[PDB]
RNA sequence: CGGAAGGGAUAACCGCUGAAAGCAUCUAAGCGGGAAGCCCGCCCCAAGAUGAGGCCUCCCACGGCGUCAAGCCGGUAAGGAC
RNA sequence: GGGGAGGUUUGGCACCUCGAUGUCGGCUCGUCGCAUCCUGGGGCUGAAGAAGGUCCCAAGGGUUGGGCUGUUCGCCCAUUAA
RNA sequence: CCGAGCGCGGGAACAACCGAGACCGCCAGCUAAGGCCCCCAAGUCUGGGCUAAGUGGUAAAGGAUGUGGCGCCGCGAAGACAGCCAGGAGGUUGGCUUAGAAGCAGCCAUCCUUUAAAGAGUGCGUAAUAGCUCACUGGUCGAGUGGCGCCGCGCCGAAAAUGA
């Protein structure tokens, strides 16, 4: 772990990394410390919400480390049809069906970016802010539906048949 | 076939779990959804 | 001020001449009818040689209130009864021929057709 | 945020555009900014509006003619104005342009002894029929013998007159600088000069 | 003329990061959203809220006993009651 | 086939009440319980969109007149968000 | 037992659920029921586990990767489990019926073969084929893993009419 720097406080272990400034919320209650090219990771017993706690620990941290790794893949397509989005000013402008448009405003941990309205991209850094507010693109537009129109940030459509079932 | 006191998996997308309460069933077809009430 | 009883009279060519109001089909505990609600009223009497016979529930279209329904332009307008035609249930009124004047009262309900027909309109 | 004081001059029915339109002319009257609120020395906030001068003999005391400024005391009194702060300056009519809708709280109309058929909406009773007894009144009250007890609250016989209400949502329409008369919508209680003021509307959003 | 509007938490429920268990998992640590509903926001009552709270100002010793202790006693002040 | 829940209906017990507890249904005045009719909502679909079938959460409010019904189960028309 | 003890102490309040025959006085200590966080008198006593719902404030038939402890069996450092590349075959489309029925709608039903390895085939899939598949097996890889029987506590099953 070249680039990084390094950091343990209290319940949250700050670091730092060439993209952003961060910490995860983890627990005093086992003790890592700043060493060698990592950091050592050690619960005191062998307890299960300890377990729980330690592969939870060693990811959330982890995690943390991930975006100043320039981990800022935050990916977003959106198939369909008169699904235009635009980068116009700096945020979102989409229209997925509705005929009023959808505008999104990013906040801090994240820059935008549109190549083709037909697919978007996001690049932030954390893994909460990534899934919660990607999930609520997600949300901007539910998937699929007997065939395939909408939002899925690389997931996939099943066929519920259409020309009949309803009868 | 929401809610009912027993629950049970037919195929092994069915599981059960717990979470803010009781028990909770689910699959990969979201028609097999239950909970115990 | 019309009821379920609130026996009525018609200006028509069609056949009935008189009926009795049931409903108003609108806010169904409305029941108060001035010169724009709906009667679905109950047929009385009409003409013994001609089509639309005695009896059979119909929809209706009102008009000519007896106490003067306020208007917005200052004014105060009503006629000198409580009257109108029937509306089918396809919509519109199954006549073809009024007797007499309207209010804009009717025009502002939108149906055009029987205001084109009307001689005199206030 | 915006207020002022007033009494009720008409109510006519006024021609704007070609319509016939309910217009309660409110003399807000010189009214003169006096002591002002805080809520660090006071409590909350306030400023004090004097509704109109006329007591000089038949009044005495502090006189807020020490407040600052003088101005002498109204012919009835200066009010705490619940949410408003100015400059400095006296407030009549024209801080309202034409336009907009205002809450407005009223005084209004005593009655005293009030019944329930015009205080709630009961039955009366048959003008034949059954008993004459009852002619007007509201029947049963509460249940037998469980529960019993005549609820906390209810709808009884008693009073209903006077009472300090504000009312939300009425148009400016005009305004008088020369005399001082602002011109709304169609409703305020109290005698033709009962009293009233206008506050800020809390519109849509 | 008005119900709403808005916020805060939340249910049934929709999700993120996430292990125990190299797989999973919305949950075990934490985060998002979510009802005409809960509280406020909104209109009324409201200081016997024996908590009588807060504020502008007005008036003003002993004027007479109680030698200490608490009061008492009349003309007044500012005012008030008839 | 099992077991449970709730005490609206019809029964069992006769234990207060036979040293006067005066009755169905109708008017009147409400208040509540939610195993919820309608509006909120969400998952499911043997759910194309329009509509429907099921379970769960969710009372803040709303729920018409009428003729033969005297009327216990009416019936139907006319409505209605029900 | 009460009635005849609705005399006394508990049970919050409740003649018979427990303790006790009251002759009267007592500012005398013992003591039964139950009690020491309190009103109410008495240990926030001393100690080792168990529970995470307020279980205890009181419900079931039945249902569950809620937790600790006992114990049974194998895979496995020759290397398990788990995630990966790879076959995952052929007579066989088994027989048969059947419009067709190919492991797969179904009924009758057991052979062996190229083997490290493939089941007269586990679910899915087609109109029935085709097809995803997994069991099988080798590796990659690194230290445990999956199932059963048992004893405790909690979980749900759990919706009413004044306000708790």
């Amino acid at each position: 772990p070249k680039g990084v720097s390094v950091e343990v406080a209290p319940g949250r272990v700050k670091v730092k990394g060439p993209k952003g400034e961060l910490e995860v919320p983890v627990s005093p209650e086992m003790r890592v410390v700043v060493e060698e090219g990592v950091v050592r990771v050690e619960r005191p017993s062998d307890e299960r919400r300890h377990k729980s706690l330690h592969g939870l620990t060693r990811t959330l941290i982890a995690n943390a480390v991930k975006g100043v790794s320039e981990g800022y893949s935050k990916e977003l397509l959106i198939k369909g049809i008169g699904y235009r989005a635009r980068l116009v000013g700096r945020a979102l402008e989409l229209t997925v069906g509705f005929s009023h448009p959808v505008v999104v405003e990013p906040p801090e941990g994240i820059t935008f970016e549109v190549p083709e309205p037909t697919r978007v991209r996001v690049s932030g850094i954390d893994k909460q802010k990534v899934g919660q507010v990607a999930a609520n693109i997600r949300a901007i537009r539910k998937p699929s539906a007997y065939h395939e129109k909408g939002i899925y940030y690389a997931g996939e459509p099943v066929r519920l048949k259409p020309g009949k079932a309803g009868a | 076939m929401k809610v009912r006191a027993s629950v049970k998996r037919i195929c092994d997308k069915c599981k059960v779990i717990r979470r803010h309460g009781r028990v909770y069933v689910i699959c990969e077809n979201p028609k097999h959804k239950q909970r115990q009430g | 001020m019309i009821q379920p009883q609130t026996y009525l009279e018609v200006a028509d060519n069609t056949g009935a001449r008189k009926i009795m109001c049931i409903r108003v089909l609108k806010g169904s505990n409305a029941k108060y009818a001035t010169v724009g609600d709906v009667i679905v009223a109950s047929v009385k009497e009409a003409i013994p040689r001609g089509a639309v016979k005695e009896g059979d529930v119909v929809k209706a279209v009102v008009v000519r209130t007896k106490k003067e329904i306020k208007r917005p332009d200052g004014s105060a307008i009503r006629f000198d009864d409580n009257a109108a035609v029937i509306i089918n249930n396809q919509l519109e009124p199954r006549g073809t021929r009024v007797f007499g004047p309207v209010a804009r009262e009717l025009r502002e309900k939108g149906f055009m057709k029987i205001v084109s027909l009307a001689p005199e309109v206030l | 945020m915006k207020g002022i004081l007033g009494v009720k001059v008409g109510m006519t029915r006024i021609f704007r555009d070609d319509r016939a339109v309910p217009v309660t002319v409110i003399l807000a009257g010189p009214c003169p900014v006096v002591q002002r609120r805080t809520p660090e020395k006071d409590g909350y906030t306030a400023v004090q509006l004097g509704f109109l001068p006329q007591n000089p003999k038949r009044v005495n005391r502090p006189l807020k003619g020490h407040f600052a400024k003088a101005g002498v005391e109204p012919v009835r009194i200066l009010r705490e104005i619940r949410d408003f702060n100015p400059e400095g300056d006296t407030v009549t009519v024209e801080i309202f342009k034409p336009g907009e809708r205002v809450d407005v709280t009223g005084t209004s109309k005593g009655r005293g002894f009030a019944g329930v058929m015009k205080r709630w909406n009961f039955a009366g009773g048959p003008d034949s029929h059954g008993a004459h007894k009852i002619h007007r009144h509201p029947g049963s009250i509460g249940n037998r013998k469980t529960p019993g007890r005549v609820y906390k609250g209810k709808k009884m016989a008693g009073h209903y007159g006077a009472e300090r209400v504000t009312v939300m949502n009425l148009e400016v329409v005009d305004v008088i600088p020369e005399e001082n008369l602002l011109l709304v919508k169609g409703a305020v209680p109290g005698p033709n000069g009962g009293l009233v003021i206008v506050r800020e509307t809390k519109k849509a959003a």
